[PDB]
DNA sequence: ATAAACTAAAAACTATTATTATGG
DNA sequence: CATAATAATAGTTTTTAGTTTATT
């Protein structure tokens, strides 16, 4: 229990904010609104492309591949 | 708010730059507040500070322990449930720093300090004061050590009026809180009757 | 001068549904 | 100005007051 003060202070509601707890309800709803438009527009893109192989730098390709790094693929 | 303590904030700051019981006046203040004597506006300036200081003497807060609860019980500034829910916060901020089963003062404190917040629980509002039933749940289970159940401010809490109109519900969380714990049901001990004591439940119900 | 039906039975028991007291 | 909400509304059967049509 180390945010109970934070829970506390957080749920200190009692300067009566109903209506304005309501309306930042409302904004959040609408920023909610306008961020998941944006989503929906980026995921009918085609999502990111898994891979499935490590990889390796060098001055000549590393033939240390193993078996499994080969047919995964 | 407090206003006065800002010096008093710069203080604590600057000797935890600076920072058992090596003396930092905190020997001074500690006799200056484990009197139940010290002057409300005193008392309050330490409570405040104590509030904004919690982190310096965390391997401290044992000896702590005691001023704080009887600190905390019976408070007679902005509001006594304020403080009340602030210091308590405080306390269990930290758990294994300090248990109130050592001397039975702390445990008698703790209990009293029980019996007073279920006699202030309740709010016209609806998360604030489910807020309070999470406080009392969360107390009851960071300690399980000296604590022990009433059963009879709750059972007149959850007997009720026999309500035609929702009141008692409020006893019946009550003993939600309880449930919680793996504290017995009900202590068959004396209470009243120990058996229309659920008697009561089930005509509610 | 209407004794049958003249003419449509003023009315709750016992069952459901949109309200918002509020949840957020 | 959003949402597990919620509940005051309504709508079915009874049984009164309207009335024909002979009835003398």
């Amino acid at each position: 229990g180390r945010t109970d003060l934070l829970r506390l202070r957080r749920r200190f509601m009692r300067d009566q904010e109903k209506l304005s707890l309501m309306y930042a309800r409302k904004g959040v709803a609408e920023q909610k609104r306008e961020k998941e438009i944006k989503s929906e527009l980026k995921m009918k893109q085609d999502a990111q492309v898994v891979l499935y192989r490590s990889y390796r730098h060098g001055d000549l390709p590393d033939i240390q591949i193993k078996h499994s790094s080969l047919i995964t693929p | 708010r407090h206003e006065c303590m800002a010096p008093l904030t710069a203080l604590v700051k600057h000797m935890h730059r600076s920072l058992r019981d090596l003396p930092s006046w905190m020997k001074f203040l500690h006799g200056k507040l484990g009197n139940p004597i010290v002057p409300l506006n005193i008392r309050l300036f330490l409570a405040k500070l104590v509030i904004n200081t919690e982190e310096v003497f965390r391997p401290y807060a044992k000896h702590w322990l005691s001023p704080l609860l009887q600190l905390a019980a019976s408070e007679n500034g902005e509001g006594i449930h304020y403080m009340v829910v602030e210091i308590v916060a405080t306390i269990l901020s930290w758990t294994g720093l300090a248990t109130p089963t050592g001397v039975p003062k702390d445990e008698v404190l703790a209990n009293r300090l029980l019996n007073f917040l279920m006699k202030h629980v309740f709010h016209p509002k609806r998360a604030v004061f489910r807020h309070n039933l999470e406080i009392i749940k969360t107390l009851v289970e960071c300690w399980k050590d000296c604590l022990s159940i009433p059963y009879r401010l709750i059972f007149e809490k959850f007997s009720g009026k026999d309500p035609n109109s929702k009141d008692n519900s409020v006893g019946i969380q009550l003993l939600g809180i309880v449930m919680a714990n793996d504290l017995p049901p009900y202590d068959p001990q004396c209470g009243i009757q120990s058996s229309e004591y659920f008697q009561a439940l089930v005509n509610n119900m």
